[PDB]
């Protein structure tokens, strides 16, 4: 989900509460900020959003 | 027979009749006398017939008016349409119709789904389209989006050039310098390099796309001229004068706008009417709303049932929902309330308060096994025993 | 300058005196607590000099009978 | 000797009342005993009442089934806090001084609050608000205005534990637990005058009685042992809880009398309190639910009442009532409107009890001689003492010679008996009415056709229920209050609701149509069929070519109307207003023109009746239709109900006869149009499509003005829909123009008997735009509805506009669009029923208590006056003409004509 | 004074119950009719002993 503030969240069924998106990507071994940005595309506005 | 004689005879014989009945009788008797030369005997016979008919038409004690009114309201609704329409008119404002509207009025929701105000005009501005448009501008609640012919939201280089149409500007009565002056007087922390027929904005050197997007949308829908919470206005011409229909709900503010006739002005939101004009006005507005909603669907319902419902709703100064939230939920009969709840604390509260159940209802008497005090359950009989 | 009583939706209001109040109360065999109530914050009350515990006579304009009298009591 | 409970006032029992009301002091926790006998001093004593068979009650001396049971009491060792009153007790403690016990409030505040309470007594919500306000004001105070003593804060711990936060000599706050004895001592000192402000009545609920000192024991009937399939006496949960209560009470008492330490006394006190709380309410907050012997929560007093199927909410229900039947219905107009046909088999089961008297002894004797097999027979006979016997065949010959005054015979249904008739769902008042029985063969509830509208019934498998009242009072109520005759005028809008529907209108038009004449044979036959009492034909009007006499339909119809009826109005067939204007001019000029002049000016669009003679006009829906039945309304409101019933029962049969023997049909050629009309429709459609394409092009090239209410696309859609609707209306107008009145379908539409002009338009000329939720069809593939259109197309043909009528046949895409429209209609029909039902239920629950008092006022169930002079004029909506109290115009005209004639 | 239809219904019910219980009929009636139409005819003739009390 994307909240009204522009911050992304992930809702895992077991986890009682949503997690921030970058935390979830880093838990999966994708730690680089550059790589995290690259994994979702290259459109500059999207890059600025992330 | 001089008209004074007819009036005197009416007052002499039909003194029991209501005022409207005797007035209408006088009018039509005058017309028929001037057309057919009636004598006094016919007038006396006519008045006696009217009195007898009125006496026959009176309701008898013990009639269960409440159940009859409830049924006569509920039954037509089953034949009435069930929303799921989008009436797209040109000189009209979308308004919830039919069953949803009836439910909203009956449950007295705080804010209607489609608030709408009817604004009349004083004598000066009533008989001209241009003065009506002027009052509209006073009440238009004009927004930059409506003024703009089109908008270009180009975030790629941090600017926002919105194209303003001259015709909408002329209709609103505002000029580019005027609107820019108002905007800067409101948006102090901004720089407006207005050029030609385009507005140019900058968010005090913002950094991220989202910030400028939010700032641009903040300006786009920002109000320039007009009372709060008012959208489009459709000035029509009904009868002979021009009447200003309007969206939104600012019933107390609009009454102070010059050129607005406050006596005839009405609004959809009944709660606002209760706040501004009082509770009797709220009752009358409820009656009129239900009548109009029934009429637009072609159904016919007697005014008396709606009057009873409205009187029952506004029984204690404040308009309350007729359902279990405001009327049923406060039933005095603890037995009647008992078979509507999930807890037993109401029994303890009633016992503490020493509440007395008068058994004046229906459910409690039915549960006990006693005649309901309506209709034939009201009468008492006596007889003189010596019989032939 | 604009008074609420000039609006078509607002019928005329009046304040009853003690004698007529008691005559009305005796006519229907009722007490003060059994009448409909109008809050002290109602604009019609403010336009008048009404005080709590008083009975307001309302002269409705009825679609069926033309003139019709309704009564309310003032509470907090 | 039989009185009626007029009111029930609730209060709080006092310990003295519980002591004297009860009979046996239960002390020993004794069960049913091995031999199933009540043990003395046990929970089920004989003074409590007996449910076990073969023994007598100790108190009343009644055998099981006739002893109502009796109450017993338990003497508690220590005070116990009632769970329900715990919050009330806590609120009271925070409002009264610890020393004096009076309300911590100033006298002026007391006076003001007393006045406000006296004013707002009836309104429960406002009373609670005032109580809460006073409670807050008193609790916020710290120094008693009377004593000046400090009031240490009282803390409430759920469910029944109270802590007094006191300050030691060092200022530290420590929680002092208030034992129930302390609470009782606090509560006793509260004076009576302070109770009304505190929210109490000092005659039925005193605060000291909230803390229980004596616990009453319900009688054995109230806690019966239902036993088990194995024969084990499965006890009541209340019985087990009472046993535990008795055990713990005896234990606490014996340890108290033994000088036990304070800790063990406190332990037993808390055990007693917990057991009492779980016995009163096993689901009280903060209370562990006591487990049954099987480990399930025990059903206790609270659970026994707050059940949907319990005493509350459960007694009101719908079950199989006695003496009822249900079967499909079939039509027949040969019976009166207030009659119903009953199958023989049903009539031989739904017996009605009749007491034999002197004037009906022989009829009942014959009936009981018939036995329970011949139709005019009986099934049960009751002797004056009270025994019931079945007639059968063994003692059929007797029970008749020994039948005299004072017996009761349960005879079969016979003609003339009163019977209710119901159709579910029952929406308005007219869904139940009383009919007269007429036993006929086969198995269907025959119903007259004029009675269909109020029931809202169609003969396509609909079923109906009938109930047979048994007692004389119920029969009289049904006969006088509920008969079909009295309910002709609908209470809703004040007009008729019973009248002709389909043939009664079309056949009436055929009979009264201009230029319709009947021969002597037809006249006599139809008059005899209608039941009209006649014995000489009127003078013939016009002679046939070969010499036979003829009669116009207008005179035949006039033979039914009363002798002094006079009325005139405009019907639905008025298409040339000039003729109506001329007729109105003449009538208004004279008020009684010579009937010869009217004949030359006759016009079937203008009904005019003079002294019961139909002079001009034709019969249509406005005569005696479902609504706006001018003539039927006039008959009802001026000649009594019986005359109206006779008139309806005659006109129905007359019209049915004329339509049956005159021929009425409809074929495939009823919607055949001439070539010119087809060309006109085609060119209209083509022009509309061209305009729509022009609009689309203008939108595409940016030439569009968006009105403020809509964007560009929404404005485009609005314009398209308006254009298409206007085109459909124009096509319908053309089709209606080219369709003559002699067409049977056009007759049915115009007279209002059945169908609308839109139906003819759709069947002949054009079907029109199809919409979902008021919008053009849009839900489909990406940018197109179907797959056979180019994507991004907004043309009329591609978004639900169908150009083929039903006669021409629809192309597959048009068929799919029509299917979408029909599906939407069906869904709306399905949902609106539930929504309307919910709203009606709410309204009825709110308003079902109001009634008209004997002085004309309408009073709420709690005594508040809702409306003086109900309706602000006192006129019943049924008795009102059409909303107006008195139609003085009709009164003036009728009186003037009657006296000037 | 005019009988409301509820009053008439109650009067008819009471009279029919009394006639069924064994009370004599104040007017001659055709044979083979139930108590109900007997009471209805009694009311129609205007011969009614029972009266109503109004507050
Ligand atoms: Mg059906
Ligand atoms: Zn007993
Ligand atoms: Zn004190």
């Amino acid at each position: 989900e994307r909240r009204k503030d522009g911050i992304l969240y992930v809702d895992i069924p077991n986890v009682p509460k949503p997690v921030k998106f970058v935390y979830v990507m880093r838990a999966l071994g994708l730690e680089r900020d550059k790589d995290i940005v690259e994994a979702v595309g290259n459109d500059p506005e999207v890059q600025q959003i992330m | 027979v001089s008209l004074s004689t007819i009036k005197s005879l009416i007052e002499k014989k039909g003194a029991n009749l209501p005022e409207n009945v005797k007035s209408e009788l006088y009018e039509k008797l005058k017309k028929y006398n001037e057309k057919y030369k009636l004598t006094k005997a016919e007038i006396e016979a006519i008045i006696d017939d009217v009195v007898k008919e009125y006496e026959r038409a009176l309701v008898e004690p013990g009639e269960p008016v409440g159940t009859v009114a409830a049924q006569s309201i509920g039954e037509p609704s089953t034949q009435m349409t069930l929303n799921t329409f989008h009436y797209a008119g040109v000189a009209e404002i979308n308004v919830t119709l039919g069953l949803p509207r009836i439910i909203e009025i009956v449950d007295a929701r705080k804010n209607p789904s489609t608030p709408m105000m009817t604004v009349y005009l004083d004598e000066e501005h009533r008989y001209d389209r241009a003065k009506a448009e002027e009052v509209a501008r006073r009440i238009e609640g004009t927004t930059l989006e409506n003024l703009a012919r089109s908008t270009t939201l180009d975030l790629i280089n941090f600017e926002f050039i919105v194209e303003i149409d001259p015709e909408r500007l002329e209709r609103s009565g505002l000029t580019m310098e005027k609107v820019v002056k108002k905007l800067e007087s409101s948006f102090k922390s901004a720089e407006f390099e207005v050029d030609g027929y385009t507005l140019i904005v900058r968010p005090k050197k913002a950094d991220k796309i989202s910030d400028l997007r939010r700032f641009a949308e903040k300006i786009k829908k920002h109000r320039l001229k007009g009372l709060s919470g008012v959208g489009k206005t459709i000035v029509r011409k009904e009868g002979d004068e021009y009447v200003i229909y309007t969206e939104g709900s600012n019933f107390k503010q609009v009454l102070k706008v010059p050129g607005v006739d406050p006596t005839r002005t009405r609004t959809n939101n009944i709660h606002e009417i209760a706040e501004v004009l009082g509770i009797e006005a709220a009752r009358n507005a409820i009656i009129d709303e239900i009548v109009s909603t029934m009429q637009e669907q072609g159904l016919e319902v007697d005014i008396r049932h709606i009057m009873l419902v409205a009187d029952m709703m506004t029984l204690d100064g404040i308009v309350r929902p007729i359902g279990r939230h405001g009327v049923v939920g406060e039933k005095s009969s603890v037995l009647a309330r008992a078979a509507f709840e999930i807890t037993v604390q109401h029994l303890f509260e009633a016992a503490e308060k020493g509440e007395v159940d008068n058994l004046n209802g229906v459910i409690e008497n039915v549960l006990i096994g006693q005649p309901v005090p309506v209709g034939t359950g009201m009468v008492k009989l006596t007889m003189k025993l010596p019989l032939r | 300058e604009f008074s609420i009583f000039d609006h078509v939706l607002v019928p005329e209001h009046r304040v009853l005196s003690e004698e007529e109040k008691k005559a009305l109360l005796e006519k229907y065999k009722i007490t003060l607590a059994q009448l409909p109530q109008i809050k002290a914050s109602d604009p019609a009350v403010k336009a008048l000099g009404a005080k709590p515990g008083d009975v307001i006579e309302i002269k409705r304009k009825s679609p069926t009978a033309g003139v019709y009298y309704y009564y309310r009591v003032v509470v907090e | 000797m039989k009185k009626v409970i007029g009111s029930i006032e609730f209060g709080i029992l006092s310990p003295q009342e519980i002591r004297k009301m009860s009979a046996v002091e239960v002390t020993v926790p004794d069960t049913y005993d091995d031999d199933g006998y009540p043990i003395e001093g046990g929970v089920m004593d004989k003074r409590m009442g007996v449910i076990d068979p073969g023994l007598r009650c100790e108190t009343c001396g009644g055998r099981a089934g006739e002893c109502p049971g009796h109450f017993g009491h338990i003497e508690l060792a220590r005070p116990v806090i009632h769970v329900g009153f715990a919050k009330t007790i806590y609120r009271i403690l925070e409002s009264t001084c610890r020393e004096c016990g009076r309300i911590k409030l100033t006298d002026e505040e007391i006076e003001e609050y007393m006045k406000k309470i006296e004013l707002a007594r009836n309104r429960r919500s406002e009373f609670n608000e005032i109580i809460k306000e006073i409670h807050k004001k008193a609790k916020e105070r710290m120094v008693c205005p009377h004593c000046g003593a400090p009031q240490y804060p009282i803390k409430f711990e759920k469910p029944t534990i109270y802590w007094e936060i006191r300050k030691d000599e060092q200022g530290n706050e420590y929680r002092h637990r208030l034992m129930p004895t302390e609470v009782r001592d606090w509560l006793e000192k509260i004076p009576d005058k302070d109770l009304p402000l505190l929210g109490l009545d000092p005659e039925k609920s005193r605060p000291e009685w909230m803390v229980l000192t004596v616990l009453p024991v319900p009688p054995v009937t109230a806690r019966p042992s239902i036993t088990l399939e194995t024969g084990i006496r499965a006890e009541d949960d209340l019985t087990h809880k009472l046993v535990d209560i008795i055990r713990i009470n005896n234990r606490l008492k014996q340890n108290i009398e033994a000088g036990a330490p304070q800790l063990i006394i406190e332990d037993l006190w808390d055990l007693l309190q917990y057991h009492v709380t779980t016995y009163i309410n096993n689901e009280a907050p903060g209370v562990p639910p006591a487990k049954h012997k099987s480990g399930r929560p025990l059903k206790t007093l609270a659970q026994r009442l707050k059940g949907k199927e319990g005493r509350f909410r459960g007694n009101l229900s719908g079950k199989r009532v006695n003496f009822s039947a249900r079967t499909v219905i079939s039509p027949d107009p040969m019976i009166s409107i207030n009659e119903v046909g009953v199958p023989v088999e049903v009539a031989m089961e739904l017996t009605v009890p009749e007491k034999v008297t002197e004037f009906n002894i022989e009829r009942l004797r014959k009936m009981v001689l018939n036995g329970p097999d011949k139709y005019p027979g009986a099934n049960y006979v009751i002797d004056p003492e009270g025994r019931r016997r079945r007639i059968m065949d063994s003692n059929k010959e007797t029970l008749a010679n020994q039948l005299d005054i004072g017996w009761t015979v349960e005879r079969h249904l016979m003609d003339g008996d009163i019977v209710l008739f119901n159709r579910q769902p029952s929406l308005h008042r007219m869904s139940i009415m009383a009919h007269r029985v007429r036993v006929m063969p086969y198995r269907t509830f025959r119903l007259n056709l004029a009675v269909c509208p109020p029931y809202n019934a169609d003969f396509d498998g609909d079923e109906m229920n009938l109930h047979v009242p048994q007692t004389e009072e119920a029969q009289a109520e049904a006969r006088i209050l509920m008969e079909v005759q009295n309910h002709i005028i609908s209470p809703r809008y004040g007009g008729p609701i019973i009248g002709g529907i389909q043939d009664h209108i079309s056949g009436g038009y055929l009979l009264t149509r201009e230029g319709a004449y009947f021969t002597r044979d037809e006249v006599e036959q139809m008059l005899m069929f209608a039941g009209v009492d006649i014995t000489e034909l009127p003078e013939p009007d016009k002679y046939d070519e070969n010499g036979n006499p003829l009669w116009s339909g207008k005179t035949i119809f006039s033979l039914l109307l009363p002798e002094d009826l006079t009325v005139w109005y405009r019907n639905k067939l008025c298409d040339e207003p000039e003729r109506c204007e001329a007729l109105e001019k003449l009538i208004e000029e004279k008020l009684m023109p010579d009937p010869e002049e009217v004949r030359k000016l006759a016009y079937d669009g203008f009904v005019y009746i003079q002294n019961g003679k139909l002079l001009s006009g034709a019969i249509d829906k406005k005569a005696y239709g479902r609504e706006d039945g001018i003539i039927l309304d006039l008959i009802v409101r001026e000649y009594g109900v019986e005359r109206a019933r006779q008139f309806l029962d005659q006109v129905t049969k007359l019209t049915i006869w004329v339509i049956t023997h005159k021929g009425f049909t409809t074929g495939i050629d009823d919607e055949d149009l001439p070539e010119e009309a087809r060309d006109r429709i085609r060119e209209i459609i083509r022009e509309a499509e061209e305009r729509v394409n022009k609009l689309i092009e203008a939108y595409k090239r940016g030439e569009l003005e968006p009105l403020p209410g809509k964007s560009l696309e929404d404005t485009l859609e609005s314009l398209i829909m308006a254009v298409l609707a206007e085109a459909r209306d124009n096509a319908g107008a053309v089709a209606e123009k080219y369709l003559g009145m002699d067409n049977h379908t056009v007759i049915m539409a115009k007279t209002g008997a059945r169908g609308k002009i839109l139906n003819i338009t759709q069947m002949a000329a054009l079907l029109g735009q199809q919409s979902i939720r008021g919008k053009r069809l849009y839900r489909g593939f990406r940018g197109r509805v179907l797959s056979h259109f180019k994507p991004g197309d907004l043309g009329a043909r591609a978004k639900g506009f169908v150009v083929n009528s039903y006669k021409s046949g629809l192309t597959p895409q048009e068929y799919f669009f029509h299917a979408m429209g029909g599906r939407e209609g069906l869904v709306d029909t399905a949902v609106r029923t539930a929504q309307s039902g919910y709203m009606q239920r709410r309204l009825i629950n709110a308003l079902q208590d109001l009634k008209v008092e004997y002085d004309g006022t309408v009073r709420s169930p709690e005594g508040i006056i809702v409306q003086f002079k109900y309706g602000e004029d006192g006129v019943d909506p049924m008795k009102s003409w059409r909303g107006k109290t008195v139609d003085v115009d009709r009164i003036i005209v009728r009186t003037l004509l009657k006296m000037r004639g | 004074f005019k009988y409301t239809r509820f009053e008439k219904a109650r009067i008819i019910g009471a009279r029919a119950l009394q006639i069924s219980m064994g009370a004599p009929v104040l007017i001659d009636v055709p044979p083979g009719i139930t108590p109900l139409e007997a009471a209805i005819l009694e009311f129609e003739k205007g011969v009614i002993p029972i009266t109503v009390i109004r507050p």
